[PDB]
RNA sequence: GUGAAGAGGGAAACAACCCAGACCGCCAGCUAAGGUCCCAAAGUCAUGGUUAAGUGGGAAACGAUGUGGGAAGGCCCAGACAGCCAGGAUGUUGGCUUAGAAGCAGCCAUCAUUUAAAGAAAGCGUAAUAGCUCACUGGUCGAGUCGGCCUGCGCGGAAGA
RNA sequence: CGAUGUCGGCUCAUCACAUCCUGGGGCUGAAGUAGGUCCCAAGGGUAUGGCUGUUCGCCAUUUAAAGUGGUACGCGAGCUGGGUUUAGAACGUCGUGAGACAGUUCGGUCCCUAUCUGCCGUGGGCGCUGGAGAACUGAGGGGGGCUGCUCCUAGUACGAGA
RNA sequence: UGCUGAAAGCAUCUAAGCACGAAACUUGCCCCGAGAUGAGUUCUCCCUGACCCUUUAAGGGUCCUGAAGGAACGUUGAAGA
């Protein structure tokens, strides 16, 4: 689950409604990715009228998944779709201004230290 | 050294301000009678009897209750004669109950286990059958043998076999204890243990860090 | 290393030894020599 | 045959307790020792040690020379010792004794820890020397060389336990 | 030649090889090659010799202070070997080539002294000086010691199913 | 020759070695960080997809790390039947011609009512010296086990410094 | 890796003698295990017959009297072919 050479879905504004993902990163010889794990993602398309460019390379956090987040509230919360969040790829943080829906306190892991200023459930 | 014996009884939430709700087990015990002890008067071997079972007898075996203490005879469903070691305690009566146990913070919990269904080498080992598609015929999950390449003229046993599971001792060296009641009996732990509801189960102080 | 087959000893600088079925000789010119035979 | 019928002379005060094959010994510099042997055998007097064959076993003046060098190094050991040559080397090194045990720092994420045998005792007169005391040649050489064992010099180094002895082992070159 | 187309005796199982030839019998009997500690009938024999590997009981080349018999050489009883004590100096800046030599990366010459005693060479230590181990020599303990030869015998050297 | 199913793959044992990461220790024309290079050590760990019927090899992407040989070229009464050498046919060449061809390509039906040994499970018998009920001990078997990063050793050792 | 010391007045990791050393080995602990005939060790329980026949330091029979143990019914089970 989550897939490289495959497209993933955009859960904020100006970074394009579908991009590719290329490695799925993270934990010791990990093939898989889900809520709250890192994506190196490449953009073709861009759509212009937004604020990324054709033919780069950006960071990205899985936000939305069907088997969600799993350990931290009781109860396995699942969301719709297979969905994340552009951040910029050296210096952090969203790209886009409109993050769609609650996202997770799961997000508040050790990889991310900043992220805790945004308004969301983060 | 003490110890103590119980059934599962099922499983219960303690809940956090975390969001997590945390699964914890229920078990009630048994107070331990601590009739006698086997201490090197003929053969090398130590034993200490806290037997505690009591099942009304037409039935129940006979020799496994037939050197009960000078007390009120109650024998079946618990013998638990283990082995003891360095204890040197008194021969002839040391009982005891949950009020000695109640100040435990973490325990060592002992059961049995029951069959996988057939066990064989799929339920056995977590084996991988044969593929009966574009291929195959009677020969997909049939359990094989020890087969191997009559060159040396002698059998090799290196290949797992199929065989029969479970009928033994299972055993957890150390789960933080929960919640305690030496009113009820109850001793409530952190997580999961082995069997379902009213299984038998063995509980004593954990001695690993 | 080097391992050899039959090695002639002819160095004052080598004070060789032998145990176990192998020889040392024990060299402060290059003491990187070290086959194990002699 | 040339030191094997040397009758050792000890001096006044050395007894040299015998009882068959058991020899033992104690002085002023030395606590009570005891040693055995089934290869020759010895008989003493006021003064004068004496070691020779055996019924039944061959060669005897060949191992009774052995037997006297072996007990002639614990006459001097309970009456006088050995001199101090044992040193440790290395920058923050440095030794201390508490009853049996020597604390040693060596650069380790443990400070060694080490246990002496029977019949040995150890003082440092100061942090970077190291005094073995006993009544055998051995132990004080078997300690000695299991203290020098720890991590060993190291070719540009030249750093752990040393003799008062320069050996011929020194790097001073290339840089990259 | 032998088997082929031959019984018996010997030989780990391997026609041939080695003994000797197979008419029949017995309350018998002798040797042949071969064998005689156990297993398997007969010496754990008597005597002489050598070997120490735990060999012989798989092995070439080869190396190393393993060992008897025999014959000689060097050194040797004011005295050898090993050892310990004591020297480690001078004439002299080592000639040729040269970038380069305090003997010591190439070439090869050539004589002495102070002295109880120390090398234009044996090998290092360096920028040199220093200094160190030997050659050589002295003091001292005290009998074989060195390196080879003949005739014999050990040790390893020696990696796969 | 009076009959040994051959090579590739799926499946699983047994032995060995002059070793890919791991054990124990040295060397460098090694200061330290690392790769490198040798000796004993083969106990532990032991990558997949792509071209092919496979391999060699090339290719792609991971990792601490992508070692190998022997065994009826290990195992077709466990499975598969693509390669290849006797159905057949086609593109092409060549011969006077049946045809030939690592010159290709496409195909060409390798199978099975376990007697009896072994193995697994499970019943029954039997010797332990009157007979039964139940345990303790352990000849012996199975399990053990490999690795990044990060805290601590310590920004110490080494090094202008990096 | 070593200690001490002869053969070889030196030296020597072996001769006499002594201390170490691998992830492996023997073992820890968990399970299985005395068909382990090499039959181990222990705790527990129970039976106190007569007469006759066949040459027999062992059997055969008829009654008397019966123990620990065992067989096993169909209700059936997470024991399950």
């Amino acid at each position: 689950m989550i897939q490289e050479q495959t497209m993933l879905n955009v859960a904020d504004n100006s970074g394009a409604r579908r991009v590719m993902c290329i490695k799925v990163l993270g934990g010791s010889h990990r093939r898989y990715a889900g809520v709250g794990d890192i994506i190196k993602i490449t953009i073709k398309e861009a759509i212009p009228r937004g604020k990324v460019k054709k033919g780069d390379v950006l960071k990205a956090v899985v936000v939305r998944t069907k088997k969600g987040v799993r350990r931290p509230d009781g109860s396995v919360i699942r969301f719709d779709g297979n969905a994340c969040v552009l951040l910029n790829n050296n210096s952090e943080q969203p790209i886009g201004t409109r993050i769609f829906g609650p996202v997770t306190r799961e997000l508040r892991s050790e990889k991310f230290m900043k992220i805790i200023s945004l308004a969301p459930e983060v | 050294m003490i110890g103590l014996v119980g059934k599962k009884v099922g499983m219960t939430r303690i809940f956090t301000e975390d969001g997590v709700s945390i699964p914890v087990t229920v078990i009630e015990v048994e107070a331990n009678r601590v009739t006698q002890v086997k201490d090197l008067a003929n053969d090398g071997y130590r034993a200490i009897q806290v037997t505690t079972g009591a099942k009304k007898a037409n039935r129940v075996t006979k020799p496994e209750a037939g050197h009960f203490a000078k007390a009120g005879v109650e024998a079946g469903r618990g013998l638990w004669e283990f082995r003891l070691a360095e204890g040197e305690e008194f021969t002839v009566g040391q009982s005891i109950s949950v009020e000695l146990f109640a100040d435990v913070k973490k325990v060592d919990v002992t059961g049995t286990s029951k069959g996988k269904g057939f066990a064989g080498t799929v339920k056995r080992w977590n084996f991988r059958t044969q593929d009966a598609t574009h291929g195959n015929s009677l020969s997909h999950r049939v359990p094989g043998s020890i087969g191997q390449n009559q060159t040396p003229g002698k059998v090799f046993k290196g290949k797992k076999m199929a065989g029969q599971m479970g009928n033994e001792r299972v055993t957890v060296q150390s789960l933080d204890v929960v919640r305690v009641d030496a009113e009820r009996n109850l001793l409530l732990v952190k997580g999961a243990v082995p069997g379902a509801t009213g299984s038998d189960l063995i509980v004593k102080p954990a001695v690993k860090a | 290393m080097k391992v050899r087959a039959s090695v002639k000893k002819l160095c004052r600088n080598c004070k060789i030894v032998k145990r176990d079925g192998v020889i040392r000789v024990i060299c402060s010119a290059e003491p990187k020599h070290k086959q194990r035979q002699g | 045959s040339r030191v094997a019928k040397a009758p050792v002379v000890v001096p006044a005060g050395v007894d040299v307790k015998i009882n068959g094959q058991v020899i033992t010994i104690k002085g002023k510099n030395g606590e009570l020792t005891r040693t055995l042997n089934d290869a020759v055998e010895v008989k003493h007097a006021d003064n004068t040690l004496t070691f020779g064959p055996r019924d039944g076993y061959a060669d005897g003046w060949a191992q009774a020379g052995t037997a006297r060098a072996l007990l002639n190094s614990m006459v001097i050991g309970v009456t006088e010792g050995f001199t101090k040559k044992l040193q440790l080397v290395g920058v923050g090194y440095r030794a201390a004794v508490k009853g049996n045990v020597i604390n040693l720092s060596l650069g380790f994420s443990h400070p060694v820890d080490h246990q002496l045998p029977a019949g040995i005792t150890a003082e440092c007169p100061t942090q970077t020397e190291i005094v073995l005391k006993g009544a055998d040649k051995q132990v004080i050489g078997q300690v000695a060389a299991d203290l020098r064992a720890y991590r060993r010099p190291e070719p540009y180094k030249g750093k752990g336990v040393r003799y008062a002895d320069e050996v011929v082992r020194t790097k001073e070159a290339k840089k990259k």
